[PDB]
């Protein structure tokens, strides 16, 4: 408590259909069922999860079985990545964040991640602390924690993952959200190429609409 | 032998020692204080003396104190005298037998119903009535501090200190920390209804740290099996869980609620108060060696 733990659950998961608050912490299933209106929805990016044949969305090569529409810079594709190269992201355009914990914090020696979680029990859901390992440089949090806890700051300022994207990402992002075969051009070249593609797609497919960001 | 005794018995009424009281049992240990049935050997009556033992903010006990004296009704516990024995303060104060609502239903294992609860809800109310009337708050409604005597009269007890915990029984206002006024104990009031049918306050399952930011942005709670409830009790427990607070309802207002206008006399509790006065008689003969 008194930690980046509170920071999480301040902004926590709030229904998207139904304004309900719950101080939680995205992890785990990510896919989201709200008790107080049945709607299925991903707790990072807000999108319906859409679950079996009933997709909107065109070009549904997924559609035979439970699957999301998420954004580049959705959580759920960014916890992923390392904690480094979302330093990086942060780093690059100069937000700062959170390497030791904050002066108020006094984390419990023996205790891990304070962050508060749901585990099933026995006939009903009980709240207990995650408690996992707290690596130094993590800022008190776990693993899984500090790096959600950085992927708010990414989405928290709307910094484009993209500005990082490999030849190969570019290409894996062009087919995932423009729909085309994105192999290279007669007559241009693999640096021209990344540009090329970068451009496009940061012209084209906005960030995540619906992520969270604190206005 | 008493002939000593005697001798000193030529002493006035400001030379008698904390001996006028006889400390009987000890209810219970409370982490507040330790907790004793007593006797008052002239009036005959019985008293609870709360041994203060430890090193509190006895500013916070003093604050506590300062409060109960300036309330002269029989819907709030009494406050009779203080005095310093061996190395701890002894606080003497009105002895309400059966205990707290809370321990009332843990002892039994038992959650209160209907009938029961307006009757104990209507004499709360008559207490909230007067405290805020005096522009009183008492800042800490909940089942484990509403205390019934023998007879089965609620009365308010433990008042919440302004500070300078468990946000469950809060008004949205007052975890908030945006400013509240008298109607905030209509909001506990509400939660402690809904504690004492179904035994919890909603959002007990949830960790305090979650609850802290869940009550103030999300809809007022109500009962978890809301078909087992009249409609006079859940429009009461809805217009007792209003978040704005000048919406919400008086004490005034909520006495005139068909739940609780229609209560009944103390005499329904009487069956509740021996079943749980038995259960504290019982418990008492086993902690005994003999
Ligand atoms: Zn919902
Ligand atoms: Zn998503
Ligand atoms: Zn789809
Ligand atoms: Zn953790």
């Amino acid at each position: 408590a008194q930690g980046l733990a509170m920071y999480l659950q301040e902004n926590g998961i709030d229904c998207p259909k139904c304004k309900f608050s719950y101080a939680l912490a995205r992890g785990g299933c990510m896919h989201f069922h709200c008790t107080q209106c049945r709607h299925q929805f991903c707790s990072g990016c807000y999108n319906a999860f859409y679950a079996k044949n009933k997709c909107p969305e065109p070009n549904c090569r997924v559609k035979k079985s439970l699957h999301g529409h998420h954004p580049r810079d959705c959580l759920f594709y960014l916890r992923d990545w390392t904690a480094l190269r979302l330093q990086k992201l942060l780093q690059d355009n100069n937000v700062m964040f959170n390497t030791e914990p904050p002066a108020g914090a006094r984390a419990v020696p023996g205790g891990g991640c304070r962050v508060i979680e749901q585990k099933e029990v026995p006939n009903g859901l009980r709240d207990e602390a995650c408690g996992k390992e707290t690596p130094a440089g993590y800022a008190g949090l776990c693993q899984a924690h500090y790096k959600e806890y950085l992927v708010s700051l990414i989405n928290a300022h709307s910094l484009d993952p993209a500005t990082l994207y490999e030849v190969e990402e570019l290409e894996t992002a062009t087919e995932r959200y423009l729909h085309v075969r994105p192999q290279p051009l007669a007559g241009e070249d693999p640096p021209a190429y990344q540009a090329r593609l970068l451009q496009k797609l940061t012209e084209e497919v906005p960030l995540g609409q619906s992520i969270p960001r604190r206005r | 032998f008493r002939r000593q005794l005697k001798k000193l018995d030529e002493d006035s009424l400001t030379k008698q020692p904390e001996e006028v009281f006889d400390v009987l049992e000890k209810l219970g240990e409370g982490s507040y204080g330790s907790v004793y049935k007593a006797i008052h050997k002239e009036t005959g009556q019985i008293v609870a003396i709360r041994q203060v033992p430890v090193e509190s903010d006895l500013q916070e006990i003093i604050k506590e104190i300062s409060i109960m004296q300036q309330c002269d009704s029989p819907h709030v516990v009494k406050y009779y005298g203080s005095y310093f024995k061996n190395t701890d303060l002894w606080i003497v104060m009105e002895y309400c037998g059966a205990g707290s609502v809370s321990d009332i239903i843990r002892l039994r294992n038992k959650t209160l119903t209907e009938d029961e609860i307006a009757t104990i809800l209507q004499s709360t109310l008559k207490g909230l009535e007067y405290l805020h009337f005096m522009r009183k708050i008492h800042r800490d409604i909940k089942a484990g501090n509403i205390l019934l005597n023998t007879e089965g009269h609620a009365k308010l007890a433990d008042f919440g200190v302004a500070g300078q915990g468990t946000p469950f029984w809060m008004a949205p206002e007052v975890i908030q920390e945006i400013g509240y006024n008298c109607v905030a104990d209509i909001w506990s009031l509400g939660i402690t209804a809904i504690e004492m049918a179904e035994g919890k306050p909603p959002y007990a399952d949830i960790h305090p740290m979650r609850a802290i930011f869940m009550i103030p942005t999300n809809p007022p709670p109500t009962f978890r099996k809301p078909e087992l409830w009249s409609d006079n009790f859940t429009d009461f427990v809805k217009q007792c869980l209003v978040k704005s607070p000048e919406q919400r309802a008086t004490a005034t207002q909520l006495l005139q609620h068909p739940f609780v206008r229609s209560a009944k006399g103390v005499s329904i509790l009487r069956d509740l108060i021996n079943e749980a006065m038995d259960v504290k008689l019982k418990r008492q003969e086993s902690q005994q060696r003999e």
